[PDB]
């Protein structure tokens, strides 16, 4: 005969609501904030939430109570602990007029901005919540969507410019990685951009990326948690692509040069060297590039299923083949306008495309610029 | 009504009792602080001169021991600590002697000014021995001097030293004898 | 907007270079983030 | 008039010899 | 409340700038540079205060108010002179192909109307100019590049540059790339 409270027992102790999550927690909102964005806790639902708290609401949001009590146990508490007693020894540092006490505490702070690695290190977080290869390429879709409109995205206080530059070169590397082992197997553009769909050891991964173009981010947006997304797919990408290179033995990081990248070389600035149906898609055949074209996209794709020998435009970029359009080795030419050497072919990129899409060499002709071109369709 | 915190209650009302005495002279006369301008001055001067951290002495060692692996002159740095201090001002090697005004032991620095006047040096009271501390490298300083200067900036120095002993030491000069505080009225 | 079943019409252009590019791009992205960790998922 | 005249000349003298930060 | 070693400091500068344009009025504008027309970016920094008539003059011809405004100019010699006199406040150099390339497409945006869009559409673009031979954003850029008759109308069209503030990253020839490139 014990007399037991219905308040105590039951769903209360299994949900805890936010206001006490954080104050058990005993951080900050935005840092509390930081901590579920990495470890990805999500406030699901309870079966009751009368059951849960006696003061309730449908716009409170509760938590599991093994995930706080996973929340609680973490290494990266104490390190948001020392990092604030590191910026109070900066400020410190700042206030009592030692400019090399400061340039010593910031170089030890490892503050990312004139870096560009992440902040923190994430590698027994990023270790537990993917305990193997097919979750990192199932999550790798939305981390390299991410990480591609990002490096078409500007730079403010919040995203600097560096790791924008290291989201650039390690896309690219994804991409050199893609134009080596042939894996992209779909491409579908659109109003959006475009769509890729690349099977990695049988699993499929579609990504999107937007055309080089100004973006406005006008309205209420948040570029802190865009920056925890950032380095948290820095994360993900560099070691998927540090994992899958040495999978397929080509040496990482592969090297490249920054003379030829600040001419303008983009996809031909990283060099890659072997040791530390879409193959027969442009097999042999000579492709040129015009100055109207997007010329990222078509280059990838050009690249992806082994075409040999791609050209452009000098202002369009650095490193490719002759610019001159009186060079007889180019027999396809991609155009899109409102020469005409007879052994030149004038092609559209709508060509290329449904040869790409169908495998089976849509015709130039019914593709012919000028007239109006037929429908393609969405190969999903 | 609300009750207030012991320690606060005795913060304020030793500021009180502290204002509101009889004070005597050698205490009163450290109401009396140099100005912000001065204080400005005086301090740019002493950043000029300021001693050097841990970090600089010990990577300025390390490059002599690689030097001597593989000429100069005294060193002029802002002297402080009080027996130092107080043995420079004795032996007449002080230019210019900077005293703090917040010494929780006061008795420390009290016959600080009169020992200046007596043996000829400049002196002045600055506003803040943290402010000294962070001139030091320490978090508190209770009296700084310098005695010479390199060549560069001694002319810098000597007017520095007019300027306190024509903006401060006869500003001082009357209401450095008499009595503080009071309630008369 | 936010008031549609489905938030894209299709539109017919005869080249690239007729193609502009879309911006609320960035926020729709943006949105679907904030779905990952704010929607709950329900098995 | 010569009170306001006054007052701003003591709030000069303050900020000049006091500051006026805090 | 404004103390005396700001006026006294205010007069100093006045006065060198003073005594700078007179010499370089008085002296024949020559630069040590080919008679060759070229390509300079100009980004105007903070510097001093009061800005004198014919520098505030220059930077108007040269639409520079704003804060963190860059604007392409070109090199003759009546420019060269127009730089020369407003040298304290703009830092000027030979930019890249990435630099500008990747400038534009970041921050580029378009005034008519007296009023100042985003470059949404090439269809906007077109609207805009209609006849001068442009027909897409990478024809305006290989035409600031590679030099043209359309430089006056394609700068008038531009807005400039509202370049976010950097963190820590004379004359110089190449060491503005890497400005720039903090600049983004």
């Amino acid at each position: 005969g014990k007399a037991k409270k219905k308040g105590k027992s039951g769903a209360a102790r299994n949900y805890m609501t936010r206001t006490q999550a954080v104050k058990k927690l005993q951080l900050s909102l935005p840092d509390f904030r930081k901590l579920c964005i990495w470890k990805g806790i999500y406030p699901r639902e309870p079966r009751d939430r009368r059951k849960v708290n006696k003061s309730a609401t449908a716009s409170t949001t509760f938590y599991y109570t093994k995930d706080i009590q996973y929340l609680l146990h973490e290494p990266l508490l104490q390190k948001f602990r020392e990092q604030k007693a590191l910026e109070k020894k900066i400020s410190r540092a700042l206030g009592r007029g030692d400019v090399s006490n400061a340039a010593r505490l910031e170089r030890n702070a490892n503050l990312p901005e004139k870096t560009g690695k992440p902040r923190y290190t994430l590698n027994h977080i990023i270790r537990e919540r993917y305990p193997t290869f097919q979750d990192a390429l199932r999550d790798l879709d939305d981390c390299l969507s991410m990480l591609f409109l990002f490096a078409n995205l500007p730079s403010t206080t919040a995203v600097p410019a560096k790791m924008i530059a290291r989201c650039e070169r390690l896309c690219h590397e994804f991409q050199h990685y893609l134009i080596v082992t042939h894996s992209l197997r779909k491409s579908f553009l659109s109003i959006k951009g475009i769509y890729y769909q690349a099977n990695i050891q049988g699993e499929d991964i579609l990504w999107l990326v937007p055309y080089k173009f100004n973006q406005r981010i006008v309205g209420d947006v948040d570029f802190r948690i865009m920056g925890t997304f950032v380095e948290f797919y820095m994360t993900l990408l560099g070691f998927v692509n540090y994992r899958l290179y040495t999978s397929i033995g080509l040496k990482y990081p592969p090297k490249f040069d920054q003379v030829k990248d600040d001419q303008g070389a983009e996809l031909a600035a990283f060099s890659l060297e072997g040791l530390n149906d879409p193959s027969q898609l442009f097999a042999n055949f000579t492709f040129f590039l015009s100055r109207e074209t997007p010329r990222q996209p078509l280059e990838f794709i050009l690249r992806a299923f082994g075409c040999k020998r791609i050209g452009w435009d000098a202002v369009l970029g650095e490193g490719a083949f002759t610019t001159d359009e009186s060079d007889p080795r180019i027999t396809h030419q991609i155009i899109d306008r409102p020469g005409r050497y007879p052994g030149r072919i004038y092609v559209q990129p709508q060509w290329v495309w449904d040869s790409i899409n169908d495998e089976e060499l849509k015709p130039p002709e019914l593709y012919a610029p000028g007239a109006q071109l037929p429908p393609h369709l969405s190969p999903f | 009504m609300v009750k207030w915190p012991e320690y606060i209650r005795l913060q304020r009302q030793k500021k009180i009792l502290r204002m509101r005495l009889k004070v005597p002279p050698a205490i009163a006369q450290f109401q009396y602080t140099l100005d912000k301008n001065l204080a400005a001055q005086a301090f740019k001067l002493l950043n000029k001169y300021r001693p050097e951290t841990k970090q600089e002495k010990k990577e300025r060692l390390l490059r002599e021991a690689t030097a001597i692996k593989e000429v100069s002159k005294k060193p002029y740095t802002v002297k402080y600590g009080l027996n130092h201090v107080v043995g420079l001002i004795e032996n007449k090697k002080a230019s210019l002697v900077l005293i703090a005004n917040d010494v929780d032991p006061i008795e420390l620095v009290v016959f600080l000014p009169a020992l200046c006047r007596k043996m000829g040096i400049p002196y002045a009271i600055i506003k803040g021995k943290a402010r000294l501390g962070t001139l030091v490298h320490k978090k508190t300083a209770a009296v700084v001097a310098i005695t010479e200067v390199r060549s560069e900036d001694k002319n810098e120095l000597a007017k520095l030293i007019s300027a306190v002993k024509e903006g401060y030491l006869e500003k001082v000069e009357d209401t450095r004898k008499r009595w503080g505080g009071g309630i008369m009225g | 907007p936010e008031d549609r079943e489905k938030d894209y019409l299709p539109t017919k252009y005869d080249s690239l270079r007729k193609v502009p590019a879309w911006g609320n791009f960035v926020k729709e992205r943006f949105e679907r983030c904030m779905d990952l960790y704010l929607a709950p998922r329900v098995r | 008039s010569k009170a306001a005249k006054g007052a701003q000349a003591k709030k000069a003298a303050q900020a000049a010899l006091k500051g006026v930060h805090s | 409340f404004k103390r005396a070693e700001k006026y006294v400091k205010e007069y100093r500068e006045q006065e060198r700038e003073k005594i700078r344009l007179a010499r370089i009025a008085k002296q024949q504008g020559s630069f040590h540079i080919p008679a060759e027309a070229k390509l300079v970016f100009v980004i105007r920094i903070k510097g001093i205060n009061k800005i004198p008539p014919k520098p505030r003059k220059i930077l108007q011809l040269l639409r520079l108010r704003q804060i963190n405004n860059g604007v392409f100019v070109k090199v003759t010699k009546a420019t060269a002179e127009m730089i020369k006199i407003v040298e304290p406040w703009v830092a000027y150099g030979y930019p890249n192909l990435k630099s500008v390339r990747e400038l534009i497409y970041k921050r580029g945006y378009g005034k008519v109307n007296g009023q100042r869009i985003p470059l949404t559409d090439n269809a906007i673009i077109e609207e805009n100019l209609g006849k001068y031979g442009i027909i897409c954003i990478e024809d305006l850029i290989h035409e600031i590049f590679t030099v043209g008759p359309n430089f006056k109308q394609a700068a008038n069209f531009l807005w400039p540059f509202k370049l976010s503030n950097p963190n820590g990253g004379g004359n110089r020839e190449e060491h503005i790339n890497a400005l720039i490139r903090a600049m983004n």
